[PDB]
């Protein structure tokens, strides 16, 4: 439950859609009262199997409405 | 290798009465705890190890939420 750091590089398409690379952090502190979800649905590498594609979506998805 | 176990067998000696039931009672209990002990099954929490019942296949409407749940032993 720190905020571990997960640094996650993304190589996606402005709004202009120069190739725009960005990376950003998960600063991620499993919730105290989900974990037993966090275990059962999530498991021990829940961070390394979790985070690191949602940044990358979410990421690539602001990146498309903005120009260079 | 079979009659060596059968003189180590016949070497216990003949004690009086008392310990023969004991030795049952303990060989009793000693399968027993065996039993009990493997009642319980290989359990990894992320794995809702559900109750195959033997007869009608798996437990289709058993669904194993997170809990005990002893498997009959062969079945």
């Amino acid at each position: 439950c720190r905020s571990r750091p997960r640094n996650v590089p993304v190589i996606t398409g402005s709004k202009d859609l120069q190739n725009v690379n960005i990376t950003l952090r998960i600063l991620f502190r499993p919730v105290a009262s989900q974990l037993p979800r966090i275990f059962t649905s999530i498991g021990e590498d829940y961070d390394e199997r979790v985070l690191p594609s949602i940044t990358t979506e979410i990421l690539k998805s602001v990146v498309a409405r903005f120009d260079a | 290798m079979a009659q060596n176990l059968k003189d180590l067998a016949g070497r216990l000696p003949a004690g009086p009465r008392g310990m023969g039931t004991a030795l049952k009672l303990l060989l009793g209990a000693g399968a027993v705890a065996y039993g009990v002990r493997e009642s319980v099954f290989t359990v990894e929490g992320g794995h809702r190890a559900i109750f195959f019942n033997r007869i009608g296949g798996v437990q289709q409407d058993t669904i194993l939420a997170e809990g005990l749940h002893f498997r009959i032993p062969w079945f």
